[PDB]
């Protein structure tokens, strides 16, 4: 399963990539609506304010030991929030048709993993808010939508899910 | 106005994106976009603020704040009356005619309820500020002729695609258990005697993935499975459970009826976290939660009640009530035929059901030193107008298995007609 | 004329529709000009700060009667104004040529009439603002411009009129 | 430089947009854009304070704050020194030159005048912060050799389309009277005192659309009257007058010549507003404004002041200076033939124009108890030149209209030469 | 050479045009690189703040002569100063290329010269801050790049040099 | 790793665009852009903040805030941690693929090094936060098997073209004397006491254009003369020197080492400014600085310096080691034949060098009351193996001129082998 890793035994920090979108938080920010060859653009402002991390810490692995752990290898995020940064998706409804699309925060999956005999047996989570995706469907008030295009029930990756580790010391 | 095939508890429910009142209450402006011009409306977010809308039937206990805290409990939802997220239109008029560019607000439809015995007893609708709407059309022409139009009904119209996301949440007022230590093949939990006076939820996950048979040592009263949405793969110890104190749960299987005597049998992963709600018990003695880990194919009724039937030794009609699972979900009984056992004794049955359609299964239940085993006796392709008879052994136990494939009323009934 | 209506007796509050410019107010905003196939752009910003409603009251009607009953079953604007809008026009100018672009700021009509035997006897107007409308002209110092292009004798709407009522009661 | 045929007052002249100085004094920069690349300069009103010109003739009473109160009066603009308004332009290079972009902060020219007899004794000019100019041109060379230019004179250049739109405002000096309720089809109002120590102006409206005949009981002093623009749509009342403070005024029809003796005939719309300007009487007795509808083609002489010729039992010229309407507007002159009246009694007269060309028509004034009634005498398309004689009946009326077709001067001279 | 102009003897504001870039500051701001048909946009607002004058001034033209002889005749730049104004240059990078551009300050050179027998004896200069210019190129890690393509050594202008004079009294 | 043919002193190098740490630790995000919609990542300044990183050598002289200073001197860099530039990036996928945008933040690198005799005693890095790097590429799979990958190392990788500029600035602790009135053809300078304590630099400018000769009155030490960087054009005075404190310098011709008796020969323009640097002297006899304008084609030397051979008078090599001017540039010396003067007696001699490659051409300096006179005596195109002998007049003066087209080492070796 996911907690078969091929390292020495130890605790690593890894960066599970970028592209990670939270469980059922797709439509927290609203969608838009659009036709007829219109253009619809939503963007937002990951600012500190707003943009904050999510921690899942273990008994081995508290807040403070996954932040500074994440940030001594990988991207400050505590210092990089201190600038706002902002991204836009723009996308033209068809000719006669409807467009909705809604839009989503990702973030960057970090772990904090404790190994023995090539195997997690505990795991830290932290999700660094990163910037945003968005996704669109055609419609028509007849039309019936798969609701997995609404909801996504698991975390996961919108890109390619990535291991890139490091053994931590002390 | 459709039957909701969930347990007793609150709910929310996104109706859909794209709600708007009516008689341009929403409406941001128009633009009149001439032929070689194009026009954009934008809502820049130079203030933050956004207005939500709310409506209740009971001001008392699902008010606003609270509506908001179930929200946030089943969707996570952060801000509800400010944003900081942008949304701007742009069209472009053609070279031959002019264009008319309406854009509105537009929010979200979060419905909550208190859904009680296939009846909602509270209701709330919470409107949470959207990314807006934008309508472009060949522009009407100035000279038009103005038609006296009365003003339409005060409400609300969907202008997005359909939408019906059912979320369940963690009932507030009904407290949390939790079993430390992912349980092994057998466990064995006793309930604390503040069942007494509420029911309460029992947070575990399993050392093992595989099917397990979780009851009350009286096989009452009945229990209820949800899984911890999102709980899958985040924060993990070997040896400990990792909360995440995820309120939003998905109903697996089980039932409120009181006298429903029954299991569970379902299919765990130990990746996720489940709760298993134990409805107010009201008895000075003790009960317990026991657990076990099913191997072989008794995984035939994953997710799925196991009601044991009761009064079978008579002749004709047997009636049993319980609450639908939804089209395409289980629902079981397990019979074991009246009198002693000796493979030639046996007794006519013809199993039938009134309420919804399914597609039924008849098992012969069997042990073995290696656990259950199933043998499928027979199999029926509709069991609402169901007249073949089926003869059992005397004093052995079968467990019939249906599947939904009509949902027509909140509770199916399953009769175990004996004809001798 | 303007005053027959075919409405029972009573006074209703009316919507006479979105894009009313109004009289001669047609360059206070100032023009653009470009040239040679430049892509001009001229946008605003109706913060509640400018953006003013203009109040034409009656004996009947006073402006709080007014606010009151548009606002009661129409868009509420007060509410509205408090957060920022905006809007943007953009044309290329012609290969060789000159483009003039003037903006102005365009309303929503509404009315409170008092009706008596099909006839309006009282009428109220409140002109709340909406967007903007912009009017183009190519040209050269030589050519002479019909000065209905850059004035406006009469408020008028620049879509189709409307009339959409409700009774009024108490 | 031209002539200006309208009364005395005040009058704001929006002289068109794109005006800027001379020596790139309001160039705001010069963007070099590279071929297949794109480049744009932007006017965001992260401030939104924008820098108006000023300058007066008379510093006293046409200040800048006053000028501003008439461009208020005029076009009703609202922020002179402020903007919220954004202007940007984009412009992308081809693959093979290299362009040249230069933006400009332009303004709009309002010129605010008296006007005196044909005559500016005072003039102020303001200057409207705009949106901007921006020139495109082929990149120039580097290499250009550089030749010694003198700087211009200091000034103004007009960069945009030709424009010249002239709005009256009501004089502020002079009050506002007021007839509250809509006037019937006949109507007198007494000048109050208050006309002894300066011109007022009376507004009011009709009850009912048609053309009407207005005037003071001895024809004098003469009168002029303005439409209220924009004034149409808005605010009514069946009993009662709504007012706009709309000091916008259109002329209609009037003169300033102290001894013109004369009334109006004018088409007047009940859904307008209109304002009739009393000069100073200075006298003792009690002045009245008539008012009193006319049905019957005297409606032929809508929107016209009516001169009544004095001084005609004599034999030869008879001159008539009067301010003369502008191209295509109507001014008559009313003539009761010298003599008692008898069919066959008659004078000859030869009607002529001086300083303006026109279209003439000569109509004899008949009564009847269904009011007036004008018959067509004859028409004349040359009336600088007219030699042709007309025979007149003795202790008769007769009005003759003239339609300017050519304003060489300020006055239009009207000869009622008599032959006999 | 530069000294020789054909003006009778007196002191003299020269406006000598838009456009000049200064000596050494090519890449002060920073640049930007893209690929793949991506588009890069670099942009800036000469807010006062930053946007600051250069002043060379000679014994008969200080400071102030400069400033109050030039605002005269020429763009008073100290009160446009308050006014903050944008620009932004745009590029495509190539299909399957590297694109690497850089943002520079404009100026307006003004002079102030000292004429003496058509030849110029005394010269102060001021860099008034214009709008900006970019320099691209393309490239991949190989490629070796001519440095004056980075460097600029001497104040030059990037659009044709001017002088447009007028001699200045008392 | 390369040569460096600089003098002894302070250089600002930047060493290019595009720099980024390693392990994403600049990544600001990647935005995954379906097909047939674009994407976009902007830096909109809507905070003026900007992080610099540094590294340093020497915390204690070479600190932040010094190097900081020195950038300033070199690149005259005014904003080190704020910027309003801003940046953006826009995409748009096709119709048949999604698009993968990577963002980073980058910084240029500039390097402050302390180079004294071919060698970096300190060394200062400073990261000058940039405008960002963008990278799209297909979007990789959702299903792409994960492949366990050991972070890189801490560091920073190129991203941008290749570039490295070298810029050197005025040692900030050797002080700057000032010549203040336009030097004539000659002209002499007294060496300040203040030079026993350190060297010193002598700002200047010609009246005159064309070459000049400047040394020291013994032709020791020896001189190094830079051109001010931008300093041409700007305010001018002739009759007085105008500054603008000009920091950074460009390496003209000139020499460190202590016995390199010479004088140099370079082209000064009037419309620049110079800088001679003075070592320090040590002695208490006053030193002086003379200058003079040579006419005659003795400027075929133009910006070099003429080392004085001394001990020839002996038989076989005659090593001069000094620092190599860079490929390209010229270093010469000067020959008094050993022995008294008569056309016929002669001695002959092998140039050659020994480290660095270059092309040579031998001079035979003659006098006039015009001035010097170069007549070339031969050319060589392989110094590095020339083994041709040439006959010079005895008690006559060559120069021998090098032109590198090889810089091996730090030092070219210089050989007046004395064949007789
Ligand atoms: C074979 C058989 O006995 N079928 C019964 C079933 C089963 O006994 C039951 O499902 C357990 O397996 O019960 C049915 O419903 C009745 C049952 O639930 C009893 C239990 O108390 O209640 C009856 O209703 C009561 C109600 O509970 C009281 O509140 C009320 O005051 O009086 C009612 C009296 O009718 C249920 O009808 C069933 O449908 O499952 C009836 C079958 O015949
Ligand atoms: C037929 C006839 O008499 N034509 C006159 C007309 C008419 O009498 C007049 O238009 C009334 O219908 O007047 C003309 O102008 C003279 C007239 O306005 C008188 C009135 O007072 O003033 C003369 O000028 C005066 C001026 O008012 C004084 O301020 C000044 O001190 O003295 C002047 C004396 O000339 C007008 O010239 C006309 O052109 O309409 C003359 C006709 O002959
Ligand atoms: C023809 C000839 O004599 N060539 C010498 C040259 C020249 O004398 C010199 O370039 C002047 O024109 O000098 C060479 O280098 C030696 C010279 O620089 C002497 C001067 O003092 O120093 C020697 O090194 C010293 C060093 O300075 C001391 O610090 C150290 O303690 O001792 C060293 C003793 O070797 C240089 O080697 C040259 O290469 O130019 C030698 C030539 O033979």
């Amino acid at each position: 399963s996911i907690n078969n890793v091929n390292l020495a035994d130890g605790n690593y920090v890894v960066n599970r990539g970028d592209g990670w979108i939270l469980s059922r938080q797709n439509q927290n920010l609203g969608g838009n609506i659009s036709n007829n060859g219109c253009t619809a653009i939503v963007g937002d402002l990951r600012i500190r304010e707003t943009a904050t991390p999510y921690y899942y810490p273990t008994a081995s692995f508290n807040e403070e030991y996954i932040k500074n752990n994440v940030q001594n290898v990988f991207a400050n995020f505590t210092e990089a929030s201190e600038i706002p940064i902002g991204f836009e998706f723009s996308k033209t409804a068809p000719s006669n048709k409807s467009l909705y699309m809604y839009l989503q925060y990702t973030y960057i999956r970090y772990e904090i993993i404790k190994v023995l005999q090539n195997t997690v047996t505990e795991r830290a989570v932290l999700y660094v808010p990163s910037l945003g995706y968005v996704k669109s469907i055609e419609f028509n008030s007849e039309e019936q939508i798969d609701k997995n295009f609404y909801f996504t029930s698991q975390d996961k990756c919108i890109l390619n899910e990535k291991f890139i580790y490091k053994k931590i010391d002390d | 106005q459709t039957i909701l095939p969930y347990p007793n508890g609150l709910y929310v429910i996104n109706k859909g994106d794209g709600y708007m009142r009516t008689n341009d209450k929403d409406l941001i402006g128009t633009l009149l976009i001439e032929s070689s011009t194009s026009g954009s409306i934008i809502q820049p977010r130079l203030r933050n603020t956004t207005r939500p809308l709310f409506n209740t039937s009971n001001p008392t206990i699902f008010s606003q704040e609270y509506t908001e805290a179930r929200l946030n409990d089943a969707f996570n939802i952060q801000l509800f009356n400010t944003s900081t997220t942008l949304f701007k239109f742009v069209e472009e008029a053609p070279t031959n005619k002019n264009i008319s560019m309406k854009v509105y607000n537009t929010y979200e439809k979060y419905e909550l309820i208190n859904y009680q015995n296939g009846n909602i007893d509270d209701k709330a609708e919470y409107y949470l500020p959207s990314l807006g709407k934008c309508e472009v059309s060949d522009a009407p022409s100035p000279q038009a002729p103005v038609v006296e139009t009365p003003v339409d009904q005060d409400g609300f119209i969907q202008t997005g695609p359909n939408e019906n996301i059912i979320v369940g949440v963690i009932n507030p007022s009904e407290n949390i258990e939790e079993i430390s230590t992912p349980i092994p093949d057998d466990y064995t939990y006793n309930i604390p005697t503040s069942i007494q006076n509420n029911a309460c939820y029992v947070l575990f996950k399993v050392n093992t993935t595989g099917v397990y048979k979780i009851t009350t040592k009286n096989n009452l009263p009945p229990l209820i499975i949800y899984e911890a949405i999102g709980s899958s793969n985040r924060n993990m110890n070997s040896n400990n459970l990792s909360n995440d104190n995820i309120k939003a749960i998905k109903y697996i299987t089980g039932l409120n009826r009181s006298d429903a005597k029954s299991y569970l049998i379902v299919s765990l992963f130990k990746d996720k976290n489940y709760y298993i709600r134990i409805p107010q018990i009201s008895s000075s003695t003790t009960s317990q939660l026991i657990f076990k880990r099913e191997l072989g194919n008794i995984s035939d009724l994953a997710d799925s009640t196991v009601n044991i039937l009761d009064n079978l030794n008579t002749s004709g009609t047997h009636y049993y009530t319980r609450q639908s699972p939804d089209v395409g979900n289980y629902i079981s009984y397990q019979l074991t035929i009246p009198g002693d056992f000796n493979n030639i004794a046996s007794s006519i049955f013809s199993f039938r059901t009134r309420n919804n359609q399914g597609i039924g299964t008849l098992y012969r239940l069997t042990e073995s030193i290696n656990g259950y085993n199933l043998i499928t006796i027979n199999n029926y392709s509709d069991l609402l107008n169901n007249v073949e008879p089926i003869s059992l052994l005397n004093g052995a136990t079968y467990i019939f298995r249906v599947k939904v494939t009509e949902l027509n009323n909140y509770n199916i009934i399953f009769d175990a007609y004996r004809n001798s």
